[PDB]
């Protein structure tokens, strides 16, 4: 598991560095 | 969603990447 | 206003703040 | 798509917005 | 300054009056 | 808000709110 929850900018922000040149899709849900 | 899973509970890089496109 | 420049992080911020509950979709292209 | 539309040129508001779900 | 940078300089605001809170899109 | 601080200036309380 990721060590911390991720709220916010901070999971926007970790989608964006995981997901790479794929991209990614954000629903705050 | 990829918030219920990572900001109110605690996920992994597995979840993760299921929202990448 | 005038139009932006975004790149990087910036870019998907703007887009998180932007879009709200609706969430977004991006790729780096 | 975004990138080019907003890091290479500049880009308004609507132009984000088209990215929204 | 450069308004071309206005949402640029504001998630750079956010980030420093946030610090290593985060921050969301509604207050 | 992108267009509340790009169409005027925005203080640091409300910035603030903001915050996670």
């Amino acid at each position: 598991f990721v060590n911390q929850h991720l709220c916010g900018s901070h999971l926007v922000e970790a989608l964006h560095l995981v997901c790479g040149e794929r991209g990614f899709h954000y629903t705050p849900k | 969603g990829i918030v219920e899973q990572c900001c109110t509970s605690i996920c992994s890089l597995e979840q993760l990447e299921n929202y990448c496109n």
